[PDB]
Formats: structure tokens, sequence, C-alpha cells
């Protein structure tokens, strides 16, 4: 298995690392209804057929409760990639500090 | 089929509705919702953890910051 | 001696009270003299042996000193002399006595009798002395439990914690505590026994060594063995503990088998109910798990393992109320000493020499001692291995006869003390020991002289007859007493050839100064004169004339007076000769008068 | 007697008269500790005398010790803790107020045992309240019997096991006061629930 994120401004969303990016791209199509013509993908920061095994996808680096992470951009031509990062926790208390 | 999921300060998340219903809270309000309290990283974290329940469910490897802690406990009371 | 003779004024009258009283006074005052005790006597001891003995001033006299109460408080002195086996057990008598009083009154005493509770866990004894602590100890917990077992935690503890670890001190704590059972009610003993076993198992956890490991499983097994009740209460822990004592059946170590098996074997008794009974949980009554367990527990065991395992499933198949489910576990039970003995009786038919193997006779001896426990435990139900097995049983055995004249023959009866026709002999002997224990459990003795006995004298009677003393197994008289005993009646017919063929021949063995032959025939012929009494008088003139020769012999050497009782020519003939033998008489005058 | 009673000299045995003050009484205990008994000092095989007390399940003795600077979770030669001791015995108040000071439920001694596994060994054998430790041991690990082993458990459960152990090592009734929480969840958070 891959589980996989994905995100696009402030906007956030598995396979097989077998699988490949093409059919990634459809299910965003079928989320977001944006064709894979129109999508493209970024793993780490570089824009991704390429089977998610050799994107560098790995289950080990690809737990569910520590999957991989993809950007996403549209035709709108492809705009650079946004992503908005999640917000921070507050201080930690004092009592709980170590 | 699909859900979306709103933090508090506005991050945006979707799962399947399969997934969201794990909460007790997502099955009594229910195809989107809006959390005016959870923050973003509270709730992609919940969302993680939903998908670990569902890929080991009745399987153990779950991991958690301090930092997050106390409002991972509030957010779970709340949502079940 | 002084003392002795003070000992003894006061070993005898309360109507001298004050002199007994005064006397109290004067030898306490006399104190005076006397400190520890215990180390003046561990290093003319006598004295205070003597001073012991003012135990018994106040066995008796405790009354007369109750009527200078300090003084009394003398019962240090009494403890202080505890502390020094002869002068602990002259105190042990004081202590159950005053102990067993207190306990039956339904005040004085009590603010100080923890300190003989004390002293009693301390020295208690291997299971008459013992007896009588465990008595004294038990009046004690019945006017307090709460105090023993909070003395026997704190002991325990000291044990578990190495602060006293010893062999010796885990032994006499074991010890009490198992005397002590009973005595608990049902909840203390609960909550006691829980506390005590998690202890225990804390200290066998904690301890390395085999030998401290095997010590701590014995004094557990121990006191498991002295709580039944408990056990029924808790059959989690009874099957557990029976889960273990199947491991440790599988130890070889310190005879631990052995110990298992006679712990088993205790519970398997107290509790055997419980065994064929499907118990919470149970899809089956247990004892039919261990009926499958059996093969694998007896695969480490020896053959007197094996036997006290087998007794134990005998009692616990006697349980079992429904005899058919009892004939499943009899079938079961007995299947591979079925098993071996159908495998030695087909190689006889194919050939006799199987018989004449040393091994082949120590299998079937093994076969007969398991089959042997399995009857004593089971008694009658067992009739169907017995019919199973009965007629080539008697085939065998008159195999062996046959085979033991082939050698006697060749050296006369000195073929006797070889090895082979010792067991043979052995083999007989236990086969007549198994007809005489299931036939004394017999349900039908009718049933037993139309399929059983008839063969058995077949085999028996007229071989006894031809065989020579040695080979003349006295067992056979005992057996034949055993079923006048249960035949009488039926037997009537068979009393005649019974004496032809053997009672002449014992006779002529008894006669002499084979003495289990003779006491066999003692009692065989009383049981015949009680039970068939009518066949007794109607032996053959010959016969009957020396079976009076044979009471005279006897007497002149119960029976006589019996045949007094049952006879009222005969009297012409031997009461009038036998009149100056036994110069029964009052019987004898009554006749005449 | 705390009447009765170098304090903290070990003696042949290798061990503090606060050690037996432990395995007796409390007010002993709390004597010796006015005095200066060191309460972790380590005896023959480096049991504390919580360790003993524990086992004892003197519970007062075991918080006299806690209070008073005891060392939650010192590992003697076995490397038991007084939690694995007070587990394998069974016994509940002493287990409870160790899990109030934050004792670590997950730990190996050289034995190769957990407390929670010689609590279930003890249970197995229907001897066993301990129903209750056994849930109290649960709570506090909040996942570790197949079901409560296949089933991840609840993210709940998971939060209030990492707030523990962020609070380390001191008083959690008190500690979780300041915690910014509903007197509901700071009871979740003491295992009361
Ligand atoms: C501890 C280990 C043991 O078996 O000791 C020796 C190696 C034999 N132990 C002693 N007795 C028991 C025990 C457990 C369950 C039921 C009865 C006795 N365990």
């Amino acid at each position: 298995d891959v589980f996989l994120m994905i995100r696009r401004h402030k906007t956030t969303i598995d396979a097989k690392e077998s699988s490949t990016v093409f059919e990634l791209k459809r299910i965003v199509e079928g989320i977001l209804k944006r064709p894979p013509d129109e999508q493209r993908l970024y793993k780490d920061d570089q824009l991704l057929g390429k089977t998610l095994g050799e994107c560098g996808f790995t289950s080990q680096t690809a737990r569910p409760q520590a999957p991989a992470t993809v950007g996403l951009a549209f035709r709108a031509t492809f705009e650079a990639l946004c992503i908005e990062p999640f917000s921070s926790p507050p201080e930690l208390p004092d009592v709980m500090k170590p | 089929m699909y859900v979306k999921l709103i933090s508090s300060d506005g991050h945006e998340f979707i799962v399947k509705r399969e997934h969201a219903l794990t909460s007790g809270t997502i099955k009594a309000m229910l195809n989107e919702v809006n959390f005016r309290e959870i923050p973003s990283h509270v709730l992609s974290k919940v969302c993680m953890y939903f998908t670990y329940k569902v890929r080991y469910t009745n399987s153990i490897p779950f991991p958690i910051a301090p930092e997050i802690a106390l409002e991972l406990l509030m957010a779970a009371n709340f949502l079940d | 001696v002084s003392l002795k003779c003070l000992t003894e004024i006061a070993g005898v009258v309360s109507q001298y009270e004050e002199q007994f009283v005064t006397l109290f006074t004067l030898t306490m005052m006399q104190k005076q003299m006397l400190t520890n005790i215990r180390l003046a006597y561990s290093n003319d001891q006598n004295f205070i042996q003597n001073l012991s003995l003012l135990c018994t001033f106040l066995k008796e006299h405790d009354q007369l000193i109750e009527k200078l109460r300090e003084t009394l408080m003398a019962l240090h002195y009494m403890l202080l002399v505890s502390e020094v086996t002869e002068i602990f057990k002259i105190c042990l008598e004081y202590w159950n006595h005053l102990a067993a009083e207190l306990y039956r009154e339904s005040q004085l005493y009590l603010p100080m009798l923890f300190k003989v509770r004390l002293l009693m866990v301390s020295r208690m004894a291997k299971p008459n002395l013992y007896k009588n602590m465990r008595e004294t100890l038990v009046y004690l917990t019945h006017l307090d439990y709460v105090d023993t077992e909070r003395i026997m935690t704190e002991k325990l503890h000291n044990q578990v914690n190495g602060t006293e670890w010893s062999w010796k001190n885990l032994n006499t704590l074991c010890w009490a505590i198992g005397s002590i059972s009973g005595a608990m009610h049902e909840e203390d003993e609960k909550r006691f026994l829980v506390t005590v076993i998690k202890d225990l198992l804390g200290l066998c956890e904690q301890k390395r060594g085999k030998d401290n490991k095997a010590i701590i499983a014995s004094n557990i097994m121990y006191i498991v063995g002295q709580y039944p009740r408990f056990l029924r209460a808790h059959w989690k822990f009874l099957k557990t503990v029976v889960n273990k004592l199947f491991e440790f059946m599988h130890e070889t170590h310190d005879g631990v088998q052995d110990m298992a098996c006679d712990t088993f074997i205790k519970i398997a008794q107290k509790c055997r109910r419980h065994f064929v009974q499907v118990q919470v949980g149970e899809v089956m009554p247990f004892i039919d798990e261990i009926l499958n367990n059996i093969n694998t527990i007896i695969c480490d065991l020896q053959p007197q393992q094996v036997h006290t395992f087998y007794e134990a499933v005998g009692y616990m198949i006697g349980a079992q109320t429904d005899q058919t489910v009892q004939e499943h576990l009899i079938e079961k039970y007995m299947l591979l000493p079925n098993q071996v003995w159908d495998s030695i009786i087909q190689q006889a038919t194919k050939n006799v020499d199987i018989l004449k193997d040393p091994e082949t006779v120590k299998q079937l001896g093994s076969i007969l001692k398991t089959n042997v426990r399995a009857c004593k435990a089971v008694g009658h139900p067992f009739v169907i291995q017995l019919g199973r097995i009965y007629l080539d049983m008697l085939n065998v055995y008159k195999c062996l006869s046959e085979n033991i004249s082939a050698a006697i023959q060749a050296n006369g009866e000195m073929v006797t003390k070889q090895p082979l026709i010792r067991s043979m002999r052995t083999v007989k002997r236990e086969t007549l020991k198994l007809i005489s224990g299931w036939v004394s459990r017999s349900n039908d003795p009718q049933m037993v002289a139309e399929n059983f006995v008839p063969p058995l004298l077949d085999a028996v009677l007229i071989d006894y007859q031809r065989n020579v003393p040695a080979a003349r197994e006295p067992e056979v008289l005992s057996t034949m007493a055993i079923i006048v005993n249960k035949l009488g009646g039926h037997i009537t017919a068979e009393i005649p050839q019974i004496f032809d063929a053997v009672f002449e021949c014992t006779l002529n063995m008894i006669n002499k100064d084979y003495p289990e032959h003779r006491t066999n025939f003692f009692l065989l012929l009383q049981a015949v004169n009680s039970h068939c009494f009518p066949a007794f008088l109607a032996i053959p003139p010959t016969q009957f004339k020396l079976v009076l020769d044979s009471i005279i012999w006897a007497f002149k050497h119960q029976i006589l007076f019996t045949l007094l009782q049952n006879v009222a020519s005969f009297y012409q003939t031997y009461f009038c000769d036998i009149l100056q033998h036994i110069f029964i008489l009052a019987y004898m005058f009554n006749l005449v008068e | 007697d705390a009447d009765c009673v170098e304090v903290n000299a070990l003696d042949g045995y290798n061990r503090t008269a606060l050690h037996y003050a432990a395995e007796k009484d409390e007010a002993c205990v709390e004597v010796l500790l006015e005095y200066g008994a060191n309460p972790n000092a380590l005896d023959g095989n480096r049991d504390t005398p919580l360790h003993w007390a524990a086992f004892k399940n003197n519970a007062e003795c075991v918080r006299a010790l806690l209070e008073s600077g005891a060392s939650v979770n010192a590992l003697d030669y076995n490397n038991d803790t007084p939690l694995s001791w007070a587990a394998m015995k069974g016994n509940l108040e002493s287990v409870s107020i160790l899990l109030d000071y934050g004792a670590e439920v997950r730990v190996i001694n050289l034995i190769g045992q957990t407390p929670i596994s010689r609590l279930v060994a003890l249970l197995v054998r229907g001897l066993g309240k301990e129903d209750s430790c056994f849930e109290l041991l649960h709570r506090a690990v909040g996942h570790f019997l197949t079901v409560l082993c296949s089933a991840p458990g609840t993210l709940k459960t998971l939060a209030r096991y990492a707030v523990r152990r962020s609070l380390g090592l001191q008083y959690l009734p008190d500690a979780v006061k300041g915690l910014p929480l509903p007197a509901s969840l700071k009871e979740y958070l003491l295992l009361l629930e």
C-alpha cells in the first residue's frame, strides 16, 4: 500500500506503490472534477506516468499515520504551486514541557 | 462517497464519508461539515487517525506531539 | 528430687485450696532462684524439666489459683520453659488443655494467648505431638482466626522477602497452614488461601535453583491438598493445579513426580464429584479431558506413579453415577492396559511360548497391578472390564499353572525362586487378588456363580490339588473365603469339591506348625460355618471329622464357639470327646442340661 | 511502632530500616523520613522501600514515600519497577497511587514481563478488585484481550496517554488542574473514568 496526501491553497485531500501518478490524477479528477490533463502534481518540491514506487512514495514513507504529501495545480496555464501551511499549535504549557 | 471538512482556521480537507463516519459526531451530523473550533493541524491529524484506524481496524503500529496533545484530547471528546 | 515430691503433692482436693495456693505461692517465691531458661538449659536441665512438670499443678490447680494473679502471670515462666521435645510436650499438654477449655467455654488468658499462638506456629512439627499442636492451634484459631492469619502472613512474607529464606522454616510454616484447615470459615479460608497462594507463587518465581523451586512446589501442593473446600469453590484454581501437577509428573528431580502423583490422588478422592461433572464453562466433564491427556502425562511416569495416577482416575470414574458414561470412562481408562493385554493374548494363541517370556509375564503383571488398582478404585462398575478380560485371563492363569508344573517336574518345586517362576506365581497371586476385589464388590453373586466362579474352580481347585505347596498359592483360600462371603447359598454345591481338592492339601500344609494359607483356612472355615452351615454339616463324614480335628489342632495350637452356635450323632461323636480337649463351656453345659 | 523507631545504613541483608518500616506501616516510614531516611536507598537486590511497600500494598507507605521524593520507576537487579511488583501480586490501591504518580506502564523487566502481563497471568489463575486493577492498567496503557489488541483504540485514550507522558514524573492530580480543560476531561486524564 501507499497512503498519500495532496494539497493546494487551504485545501487538502491512498494507492499501491506499484500504481502510477496518472490514476492518482484520475482520483483527483473524480474528487475535484479537474481532469488529469489539467492537473499537475509535485512530489517533494518536484513537479511529478511514474509508478508511485518510482516517485519515492513508499509505505514506510507513506503510512496512514504518516502519509506522503503532494502539491497540486490546475491549468488556469498551470499556476505556480500555492499551498497554504497548516496553522501551528499554541505554546506548550510549562507543566507539559520536558 | 466523499465528504469535506473545514477547519476553524479555514483549512479544508476531503475524505470518503466512510472514514469520516469513524467519528460518532460525523455520523450524527450525517456532504460537508465546518468545525468552527477545530484548527487546521488538529483536523489533519484527525484525518490521519481515521485513515490509520481503517487500515488497522481489527488488525498495530500512532504518533502524537505534546504540543497538539491537549487539543487532540479535547477534539476527540468533541468528535467521539 | 525436692521439686518432684512437691510436684506429686500438686498432682493430687480443692478443700485444701489454701494449701494448694500457699504451696504455689511459696514455690513461686522460691523466682528467688530464677532469665533465658532455654539458654540455661542448653548450656542438673533436669531441674528445669521437673519445674515444667507445676504444669500439672495448674492443669489441676489453675482453678485453685484463679481462686496472687500477678504471680499467676508463672504463665510467663510456662512460656520460658516452652522455649526449651520432652519439656516442650509437657508444656503442650497443658496448652492443649487450656485451649480446649477456653474454646468450649463459649478473658483472663486471652490478653496473652497470642504468645502461645506464635509459639505453636513456630514449633509446629511435621504431620502425637503434632496432633496435640494441631488440636491446640485450631482451638486458638477458633478463639481468633484473624490473628492466626496475620501471623502466618507475616512469617510467609519474611520468607518471601529473603529475610528468613530457609527450607526448614518454609516447611514448618506450611505444615501449620495445612493444620489450620477446617478450622477457618469458608470465606476467611478463601481470603487467606488466596493471599498465601500468591505469596508462594511469588517466592517460587523469585527463587532460582530447581531444588528451591521443588521444595516450594511441594509445600504448595501439600497446602492445596489440605483444602478441598477452597478448591471446590475455585474450580479455576483446581484446573490450574491439575495442569501444574501434570507438569510435575513430567519432571525428573527429587522424586517430584511421586509427590505430585500423591497430591493428585488425594484431591482426586476429596473432589471426585466435580471432575465427572461439566463444570462452569466446561464443554465436558473434566475427567474425560484427563482421559485424553493421560497418554501424554504417563509418558514420563514410573510404574508406581502410573499405578497412583490410574487409581486417582479410577476414583474419579467411580464418581460417575451414569453407568453409561462410566462404561465409556472405563473403556478409555483401561484401553492401554487392555491393548497390551490383547496383544499378549493374541501372541499366546499364536504360541504359548510368549507366556514363557519373562517380558510377557512382567507385562501381564503390570497389567494386573493396574487392573487391581482400577478395580479397587471403581468397585462393581469395573464389572465391564472384568467380563472383558475374564475368560482369556483364566486361560492365561491355567497356562501359567501348566508351565509352572512343566518346570516343577524338572526340579521338583525348586524351579521356584527362578525369576520367571517367581513372576508367574506373582501374576497368579495378583489375578486371584483382582478376582477377589471385584467379587467382594460384585453386584450379583448368582451372576458370579454362573459366569465366573465355576471356571475359576476348574482352573484353581484341581490345579492346587495337584500342585506342590509353594505353587499352591495361599491367596486361593482367601479368594474362596470371599466367594463364600458373596456366594453364600449358591456356593453350597461347590463346597464339597472345594474341600475335596483343596482342604485336604492345605490341611496337610496346615496340620504342621504356609502361615497365610493357614490364616486363610481359619477365615474360610468360619465363613463356611456361618454362611452355608447346611453345607458345613454336609461335609463328607471323613472330611467333616478332619474339619473337627483341624479345629482341635487350632485351639490346641472362636471357630469352635461358632460351631457350637450353629450345630444347635455329632455331639456323641465329637462333643463328648472334645470335652476333655477343651478342658463355650456354659454353652456346653446348656446343651447337656 | 512509630514510637519504637545511622538510619540509612544498609544492614547485613543490605537494606535500610526504612525498608522494614515500609513493609510494616506508614507511621514508622514517616518518622524515618522526618529523621532524613533516604527513600531511594537500594537494597541487596536494589529494591527500594517503595518496591516492598508496593508489594505489601501498604498504600499509605507508598504515598508517604512518593510524596517524599521516592524513585517511582527505580529498577532493581531484576529491573522490576515497583509497579511491576504491585501488578504481579495484583493489588489495586498502590497500583492506583503509582499510576497517579506517573509510573511507566510500558516497561520490560529482565524476566521479559510487563506488569500488565503478570497481572493477566494472575487473573488466568482465577485467584482474583483484580478486574478493576486490570481496568486501571488498560486505561493507563490505552492499548496493549484479543479485541483490545486488534482494536487500534480510541484517539481519546491515545491523547490521554500522550498528555500523561508529557506531564512526566510529577503528581498528576495536581498537574492536570493547570491544564485548560473541563473538569470531566481532567478527571479522564487521571484514569478515574
Ligand atoms: C513455581 C514454579 C514451579 O513449578 O516450581 C518448580 C520448578 C516445580 N511454582 C511452584 N508451584 C507452583 C504452582 C503453580 C500453580 C499451581 C500449583 C503450584 N508454581
